[PDB]
């Protein structure tokens, strides 16, 4: 899944790491590769070195990756990013790519999950799901 | 008294209301409800007058045969819209 | 006469207040030397508030007890100056800005570009408006009688209810 | 309805209900909403054209001729 | 606290009270002592209620307790 | 009397503190199991 | 003049009062 | 967690994935639309509600919808 | 097993706003897990039963607290002169002087000088020893136990109501008018009767003696004859002495009307015979619906046989009943807003028509009754608006409603709103702008040129009711007139000098000051209306958002698209008319102050004289009476109303927290609490004692109610010490 090996960027250290509670609930990685060594902004606040090859980062929140993510592919053209959830079992379930294309893309694969068959303005009234489980969606 | 045990009393479609509407009064004639519409409010209206205008009220002396039948005003007024009522509905 | 008031010709109150803000104005006037603007500005001032007293004296305005003019708007005619005419006056000047408003945003809809006239103003013939609101009571009748004065209701927006 | 032509919305939920708007494209086949409606009066959003169906529209103008 | 209870086997008005001498008698002749019971005690209800006014409003009861 | 200086510091101190420490408690309970 | 005694008869109809409370309490969270 | 819908008045627009910072949502064939793709929210449990897709969508009104509902470590964003 | 066991979502909500939302949503049963019609129903009638044996605590507490501490026996002696006493004060933290300025009231220790009237209402209904204060606070004390098991019982298993018996609209109304208001009224007529008139006439009739004593020479033999003029026969002279036999009469029922003239109160007999014919009249009501029997009238039919012709108001009233005996917050907001009209209405008739002896000379307790009430009215009103918008969001169906008397509501609000807003907008301009004219010109040293309106039909009607220094001569004040020749004999004698009396409160002459405040007033009421409205139509959906139903009543917002949706729930609507309600019930409250204390110094020409311009109401009212309040301790030292001061200021700083809440929101916050998360958790020492629920900022709507709560509390506790303590301090 995850080699837990790989060079990091070069960084200082930051106070706006993870505190206590990625390392017992649940931490974030982010993999990626760069052609050239290069200094980018990481999500917490600083100035990180991203090695050439391969690089590995951590983080305390799937939308911190997803920024990085974001910053990656719209300043250095870095679309090999892949993003994984680490537990403090040491599970790794990959995330983001996971079909191994971004979400903007189109693949067959992909099965719709709260698609719903009339317009926005056609869901029943609350005093119809009154006192019943169910919502109006 | 339950939902169920009602009658459907709602006429907005039609020109005039149904006879249920006058619950006991359903069946009463529309002529004895106008004679008995006139009567009630000469009677009341003969009644608040002889206790008020005619002789002042006065605390100590009040006649209660006058203060009844001033009620009457509004059974007249009742009377003579199911006077109308009964008309329209042909009985 | 009304609500117990009196006239403001015949209110002592009305009169003390007279002579009181002559007396200190003429009093201020003491700090200033004959002949100068500060002195004839004042005798300006004081000349001024005896002609507001006897005007308010002379057009027959009701002063209370506490000898300050008291208007009645209920409908009466013997005060009809009070709230009836200005009343009527600001009617009609309002309508003829409200007219002038709207038949220039009719004009600038019309156009190519409504969206540029309306904060570029068209003033040639903005100022036709406004000229021809002067008869918007018979125009606005009209345009009523006509039903151009009025959107009809299902043409016009209105939320999910 | 048609091309060019003027047609006022009947969806509740639209910014335009009950307003007026030019029919700009009418998608043939699919397109559960195929007439294109093209508006002057721009929404919350700022957009000024939104797709509807047939029965949300009613004809109030034909196209020129 | 058997009053409010959940007891399914609770009879009405069976405290365990002198309860001994109905083992003897049998279900007819026990319906026939309950409803004596009964019967005795809703006449109670109503004398008792005449006589507590009796005593308030006169002071004394007609046929017993001359003053 | 006596009773306002034995009974206000009881209702007013003791009472309410234990009252917060047996909310606080029973709020930081976890589910059974 | 209240006395001591009516003070701790009604202080006692207050205690009565204050377990009826907890039991309609208790009663009304289950 | 919120829970994110679509409706069938998409447009394949994918601006709601664009915009979205958590990967909720992803495009999927379809059949009613001539861009043949809408959008779903097959990872609702990462959803946090700042609604930037419905604030990307063009629709007069919105084909992707969020609920907020129950609250989460993941939903709050928390980072401790 | 949270603590929020009805609501899983917040059981498993892991930050600290579990416990904020578990709490505030802890009543709102209709919204719980797992809930059905029939439990929510009994669970109501259980906190009902709760509710009303804290009610009854409540009232045996202040009498018992009265009877213990209270000079109640000495104020009897002489009620004008002694300060009724509230009860004692425990407080180790007073110092020596402020022991000595405590003590007062004619007791030897620190004491509160009550501004409740309940020595007034319990003299006037007949009161006199502290042995019946205590024997009343028993009793109250027995009923509420007796309120207690009865809320216990009616959640047992065979003693739990069903839903038919709780929607049993028809019994519920006939019992609860001709028992509930009927022989209620009817009881306290004969609790006059008895033990009050008695009373005030020299007789003391209590439970060991109210069986012998006649409350009539001749008992009920007029009554059963017809002869009850008898009743009204030898009423009470003008030279009567409250509570003494001397000049005291023998009419048990009357009509005099005006006042008592000793304690400038209206007479007891009049208040017997108001209570006696009020209840005929309810239990007469209370005979209107069927109810087993075959007599009565169905509502259902009723209503859904009342629809006018050609379909004017639509099809009529079809479907309320329907939504009506379904819906609980539409019952909830009828009779919030019927209440809130009563208390209005009593708030209004209490000053004007003083029925406690002694009480038009106290002025700290009518100023103190009169603003408590206004403030609640203000809140019930605002109430029934909120759970009126709560059942439009919530319990509405146009499925039932199709075509409607409520649905052409929703169909035409938007000319609603429209025309709402019109109205606020017309008066809020020309009230003000007649105000600033008035204060630019007495500011220019010109007050000849001020817009003074004359209030002509507000004194029109007074003359018509019977006042006569107007001049206008119309009904009652002409002598000519039928209306007078018809009631000269039953309550126009007492009514005309009680109204023509200059001493009293009865219909204030007004002025251009009241006419001004007046249409103050109007815009504060409009503009209230108008955003409450708004709130209850626009619940369901709106231009910018149609589908808010689905959302709910109290969300967030909608996010910054589509331009920004902050406040657009409906809930919103209920806090921005918070605001609107505080301020008419301020200006209502500012207005009665003001126009009592001129008329209680005798100095009314100061509030017709200033009253007209703004700086006059900051200058004479404000700054002129807040000195007593401020001086309450000084450099120098300090007198009893040091508490009222502090409580001024600490109003005054609640008021002002509440403003933090108000402007900054949560996200400045959250951050925050984030640094000062890492902070504790990076320390050492500190960091070995850890939370359990993740620390967050408050939400968007919690921080609201709590801005909220805080200026309305701010509001309340800065203007009560400033009414009762200027009005203490100045006795008048
Ligand atoms: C212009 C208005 C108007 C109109 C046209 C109607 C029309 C109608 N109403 Mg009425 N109604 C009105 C106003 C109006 N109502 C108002 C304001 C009220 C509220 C008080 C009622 C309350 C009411 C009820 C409760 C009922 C009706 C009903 C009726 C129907 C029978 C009329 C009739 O003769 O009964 C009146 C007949 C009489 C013999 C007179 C009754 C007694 C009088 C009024 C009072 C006597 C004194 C009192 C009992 C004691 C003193 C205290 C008819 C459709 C019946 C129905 O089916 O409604 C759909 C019905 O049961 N109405
Ligand atoms: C404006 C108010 C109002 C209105 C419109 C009505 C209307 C009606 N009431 Mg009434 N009612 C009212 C107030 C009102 N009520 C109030 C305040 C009470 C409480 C006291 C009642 C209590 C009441 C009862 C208990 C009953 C009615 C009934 C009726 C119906 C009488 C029909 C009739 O006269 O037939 C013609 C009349 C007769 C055949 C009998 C005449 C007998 C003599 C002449 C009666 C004289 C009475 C008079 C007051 C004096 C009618 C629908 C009856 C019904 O069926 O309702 C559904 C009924 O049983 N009402
Ligand atoms: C049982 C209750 C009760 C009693 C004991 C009294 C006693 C008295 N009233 Mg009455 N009064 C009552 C109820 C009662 N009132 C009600 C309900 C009202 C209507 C609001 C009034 C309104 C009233 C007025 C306006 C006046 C009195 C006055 C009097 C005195 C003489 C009345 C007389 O001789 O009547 C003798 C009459 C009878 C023996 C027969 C009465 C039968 C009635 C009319 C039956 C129908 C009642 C009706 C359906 C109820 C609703 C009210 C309706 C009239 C609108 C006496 C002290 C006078 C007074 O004290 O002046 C100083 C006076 O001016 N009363
Ligand atoms: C609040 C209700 C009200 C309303 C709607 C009106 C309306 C009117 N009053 Mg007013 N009026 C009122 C209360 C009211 N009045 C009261 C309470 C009084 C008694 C002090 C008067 C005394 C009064 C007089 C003496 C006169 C009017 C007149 C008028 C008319 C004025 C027309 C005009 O100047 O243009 C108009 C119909 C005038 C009239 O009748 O013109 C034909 C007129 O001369 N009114
Ligand atoms: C079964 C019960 C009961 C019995 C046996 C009696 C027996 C008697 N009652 Mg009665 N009484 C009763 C219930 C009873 N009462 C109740 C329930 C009440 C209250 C409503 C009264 C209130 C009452 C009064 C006030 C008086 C009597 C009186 C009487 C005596 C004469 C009346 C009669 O004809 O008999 C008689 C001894 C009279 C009596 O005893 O005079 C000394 C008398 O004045 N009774
Ligand atoms: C008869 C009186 C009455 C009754 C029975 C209710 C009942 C209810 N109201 Mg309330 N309400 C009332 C008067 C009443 N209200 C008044 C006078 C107002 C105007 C201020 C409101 C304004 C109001 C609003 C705006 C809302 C409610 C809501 C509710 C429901 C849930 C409230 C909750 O769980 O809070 C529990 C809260 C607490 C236990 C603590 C609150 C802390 C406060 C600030 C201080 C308490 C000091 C003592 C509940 C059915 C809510 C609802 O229905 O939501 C859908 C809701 O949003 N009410
Ligand atoms: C003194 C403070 C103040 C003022 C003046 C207003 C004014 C207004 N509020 Mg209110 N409001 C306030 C505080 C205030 N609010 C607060 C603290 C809140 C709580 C958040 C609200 C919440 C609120 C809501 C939610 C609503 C209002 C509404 C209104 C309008 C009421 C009708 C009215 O008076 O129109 C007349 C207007 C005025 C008296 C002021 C106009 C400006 C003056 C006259 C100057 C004129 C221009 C000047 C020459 C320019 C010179 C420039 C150099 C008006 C815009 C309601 C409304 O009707 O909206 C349409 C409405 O919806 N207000
Ligand atoms: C004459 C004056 C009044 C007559 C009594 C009316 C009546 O009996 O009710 C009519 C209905 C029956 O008709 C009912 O007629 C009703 C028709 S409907 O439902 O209203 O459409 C309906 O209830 C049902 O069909 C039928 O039972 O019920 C009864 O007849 C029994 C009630 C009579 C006893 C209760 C009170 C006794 C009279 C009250 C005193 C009158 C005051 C003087
Ligand atoms: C340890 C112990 O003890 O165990 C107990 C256990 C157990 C089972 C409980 C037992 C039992 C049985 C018990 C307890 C039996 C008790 C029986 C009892 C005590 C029964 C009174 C009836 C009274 C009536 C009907 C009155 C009518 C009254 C009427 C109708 C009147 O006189 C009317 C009248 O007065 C008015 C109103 C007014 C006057 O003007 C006129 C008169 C006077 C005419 C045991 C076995 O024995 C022992
Ligand atoms: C002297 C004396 C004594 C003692 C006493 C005491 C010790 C007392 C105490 C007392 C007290 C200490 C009291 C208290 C009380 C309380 C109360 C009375 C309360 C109430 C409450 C309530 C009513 C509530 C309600 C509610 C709520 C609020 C919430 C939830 C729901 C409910 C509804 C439940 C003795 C016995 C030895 C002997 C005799 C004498
Ligand atoms: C939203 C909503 C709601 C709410 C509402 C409200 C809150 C209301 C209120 C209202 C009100 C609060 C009203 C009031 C009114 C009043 C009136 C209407 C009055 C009248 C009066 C009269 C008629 C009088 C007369 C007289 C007499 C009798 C004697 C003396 C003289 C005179 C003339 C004064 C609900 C829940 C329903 C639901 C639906 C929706």
């Amino acid at each position: 899944l995850l080699n837990l090996q790989i060079p990091s960027p070069t960084f200082g250290g930051s106070t706006g790491g993870w505190l206590r509670a990625a390392e017992i609930e649940e931490k974030y990685a982010i993999t990626w590769t760069s052609k050239k060594e290069q200094i980018f902004e990481m999500p917490t606040s600083g100035a990180a070195i991203m090695q050439k090859g391969e690089n590995l980062l951590y983080l305390a929140k799937k939308e911190q990756c997803l920024a990085l993510g974001t910053q990656l592919r719209t300043l250095f053209k870095i679309s090999d990013y892949k993003i994984y959830r680490i537990f403090p079992n040491s599970e790794v379930q990959y995330l983001h790519p996971k079909d191994g294309v971004f979400p903007e893309k189109l693949n067959e694969g992909r099965v719709g999950v709260g698609n719903i068959g009339y317009s926005i303005g056609k869901n029943p009234n609350p005093v119809n799901v009154k006192f019943t489980g169910k919502n109006t969606f | 008294l339950d939902r169920s045990e009602a009658a459907d009393t709602w006429w907005g479609d039609k020109d005039y209301p149904s006879s249920v509407v006058l619950g006991i009064g359903k069946d009463v004639p529309s002529s004895i409800y106008g004679v008995t519409s006139a009567i009630a409010f000469s009677v009341g209206a003969y009644c608040i007058a002889q206790s008020n205008i005619i002789n002042i009220l006065s605390g100590s002396t009040v006649n209660g045969f006058y203060v009844a039948g001033a009620l009457l005003v509004p059974y007249s007024w009742g009377l003579h819209v199911a006077a109308w009522i009964q008309k329209q509905n042909g009985k | 006469d009304v609500s117990g008031l009196t006239p403001c010709k015949d209110s002592a109150v009305f009169k003390r207040r007279l002579d009181g803000s002559v007396k200190k104005l003429n009093s201020r006037l003491a700090n200033y030397t004959e002949g100068t603007p500060a002195y004839i500005a004042l005798e300006q001032q004081i000349e001024q508030t005896k002609a507001r007293f006897a005007k308010y004296g002379e057009k027959g305005l009701l002063c209370g007890a506490d000898g300050l003019p008291h208007l009645i708007a209920d409908g009466r005619l013997d005060h009809a100056g009070e709230f009836i005419i200005p009343g009527f006056g600001f009617l009609y000047i309002a309508g003829w800005i409200g007219w002038a408003g709207r038949s220039y945003l009719q004009f600038s809809k019309k156009t190519d570009k409504p969206n540029e006239n309306e904060i570029i103003i068209n003033v040639p013939v903005a100022l036709g408006m406004m000229a021809g609101a002067f008869i918007w009571p018979l125009a606005a009748w009209k345009e009523l009688i006509d039903g151009k004065l009025l959107v009809p209701g299902d043409e016009i927006t209105v939320s999910p209810r | 309805i048609s091309r060019g032509s003027v047609v006022r919305i009947m969806r509740p939920e639209s910014y335009w209900f009950q307003e007026c708007g030019s029919v700009a494209t009418i998608a043939k086949g699919g397109d559960r909403y195929p007439v294109v409606v093209r508006f002057e009066k721009v929404n919350y959003a700022g957009v000024a054209t939104n797709n509807f169906a047939m029965d949300e529209l009613v004809e109030v103008e034909a196209p020129p001729a | 606290r058997i009053v409010f209870g959940n007891d399914p086997n609770y009879v009405v008005g069976d405290h365990g009270f002198g309860s001994n001498f109905l083992k003897g008698k049998s279900e007819a002749q026990i319906a026939d002592m309950k409803l004596k019971e009964l019967n005795n005690g809703r006449l109670a209800m109503i004398a008792v209620t005449g006589m507590f006014f009796q005593i308030s409003i006169k002071g004394n009861l007609w046929p017993i307790i001359d003053g | 009397s006596f009773l306002p200086s034995i009974l206000t510091p009881l209702v007013t101190l003791v009472f309410p503190g234990l009252c917060f420490a047996l909310f606080f408690v029973l709020i930081e309970q976890d589910e059974i199991a | 003049m209240i006395t001591d005694g009516q003070i701790f008869v009604a202080l006692c109809i207050a205690l009565t009062a204050a377990i009826l409370a907890i039991g309609l309490g208790r009663q009304l969270y289950v | 967690s919120h829970s994110v819908r679509v409706y069938d008045t998409c447009i394949g627009c994918t601006q709601c994935v664009r915009a979205c910072p958590c990967d909720v949502l992803e495009m999927v064939p379809w059949d009613g639309c001539k861009a043949g793709q809408i959008a779903s929210a097959p990872r609702a449990e990462d959803c946090i509600g700042c609604k930037r897709c419905e604030t990307a969508c063009p629709t007069d009104f919105l084909s992707v919808r969020v609920y907020l509902g129950s609250e989460t470590t993941r939903s709050l964003g928390l980072s401790y | 097993t949270k603590f929020p066991k009805f609501s899983q979502a917040l059981a498993q909500d892991p930050a600290t706003r579990r416990i904020w939302y578990g709490i505030a949503t802890a009543h709102d049963l209709e919204s719980h897990d797992g809930m059905t019609e029939e439990n929510l129903y009994q669970k109501i009638f259980a906190s009902h039963f709760g509710h009303l044996a804290i009610i009854f605590l409540w009232t045996s507490g202040n009498l018992f607290h009265v009877a213990w501490q209270g000079n109640f026996q000495q104020w009897v002696l002489n009620p004008l002169k002694v300060k009724p006493i509230a009860h004692a004060i425990w407080d180790p933290h007073f110092g020596q002087s402020a022991i000595k300025a405590f003590t007062r009231g004619g007791v030897s220790y620190p004491v509160n000088i009550a501004t409740s009237g309940v020595y007034h209402w319990w003299y006037t209904i007949g009161m006199r020893t502290n042995e019946d204060l205590y024997f009343g606070a028993l009793g109250l004390l027995i009923l509420s136990t007796a309120l207690l098991f009865a809320g216990w019982l009616h959640l047992q298993p065979k003693f739990r109501p069903g839903i038919a018996w709780f929607k049993n609209n028809e019994s519920r109304l006939n019992h609860h008018l001709s028992g509930l208001f009927g022989v209620s009224s009817l009881a306290w007529a004969g609790h006059l009767i008895h033990v009050a008139i008695p009373e005030s006439r020299g007789q003391h009739i209590r439970w060991n003696n109210f069986t012998s004593t006649l409350p009539h020479p001749e008992g009920l033999t007029p009554f059963f004859t017809g002869n009850w003029g008898l009743y009204a026969e030898n009423p009470d002279t003008a030279q009567h002495i409250f509570g003494t036999s001397e000049g005291a009469g023998t009419a048990i029922l009357t009509f005099l009307g005006g006042f008592h003239p000793q304690t400038q109160s209206m007479w007891l007999t009049d208040i017997a015979h108001h209570h006696l014919a009020i209840a005929v009249v309810f239990i007469f009501a209370g005979h209107m619906y069927r109810t087993n029997w075959g007599i009565g009238h169905s509502m259902k039919e009723i209503l859904d046989a009342h629809v006018p012709p050609k379909g004017r108001l639509g099809s009529g009233h079809r479907g309320l009943f329907e939504t009506i005996t379904d819906s609980l917050h539409m019952q909830l907001g009828l009779a919030l807003a019927s209440l809130g009209v009563a208390t209005s209405l009593v708030a209004q008739h209490m000053y004007a028509l003083p029925s406690y002896a002694f009480m038009a000379k106290d002025y700290v307790t009518q100023a103190a009754l009169y603003t408590h009430h206004q403030y609640i009215a203000g809140f019930l009103m605002v109430g029934a608006f909120a759970h009126g918008a709560i059942f439009f969001v919530r319990d509405y169906d146009p499925e039932v409603n199709k075509d409607n008397v409520l649905a052409r509501m929703l169909q035409h609000k938007e000319a609603i709103i429209s025309h709402l807003s019109w109205v606020s907008l017309f008066l809020g301009f020309h009230t003000l702008g007649l105000y600033i004219h008035n204060d630019v010109c007495v500011a220019f040293g010109t007050p000849e040129k001020q817009i003074l309106f004359e209030p002509v039909f507000a004194q029109f009607i007074q003359a018509a009711s019977g006042k006569a220094l107007y001049g206008f001569d119309v009904l009652l004040s002409s002598p000519t007139s039928v209306a007078t020749v018809a009631g000269s004999k039953i309550w126009l004698p007492g009514w005309v000098e009680a109204i023509n009396s200059g001493k009293n409160s009865l219909f204030l002459t007004i002025g251009p000051g009241d006419f001004l405040i007046h249409h103050a007033i109007a815009l504060a009421l409009h503009t209230t209306t108008l955003i409450l409205v708004k709130g209850a139509l626009d619940a369901r959906g709106s231009k910018l958002m149609p589908d808010k139903k689905d959302f709910g009543y109290s969300f967030p917002c909608d996010g910054p698209g589509r331009g920004g949706t902050c406040d657009i729930s409906a809930w919103d609507a209920f806090y921005l008319a918070m605001f609107w309600m505080l301020n008419t019930i301020g200006w209502v409250t500012f207005y009665w102050h003001w126009k009592h204390m001129t008329i209680w110094g005798g100095n009314a020409a100061a509030f017709n004289e200033s009253s007209t311009y703004i700086m006059g109401w900051l200058r004479d009212y404000l700054w002129l009476n807040s000195s007593p309040l401020i001086n309450g301790y000084n450099a120098f030292g300090m007198n009893a109303q040091a508490v009222w001061a502090w409580m001024f200021l600490f109003g005054h700083l609640i008021w002002a927290t509440g403003f933090m809440f108000l402007i900054s929101w949560r996200g400045y916050w959250q951050e925050l609490i984030e640094t000062l998360v890492w902070a504790h958790e990076r320390t050492p020492i500190a960091n070995l004692v850890k939370w359990r629920d993740k620390p967050v900022a408050l939400s968007i709507v919690q921080a609201r109610l709590v801005g909220l709560a805080h200026f309305t509390i701010g509001y309340i506790f800065t203007y009560a010490p400033f009414v009762i303590a200027s009005t203490t301090g100045k006795f008048s």
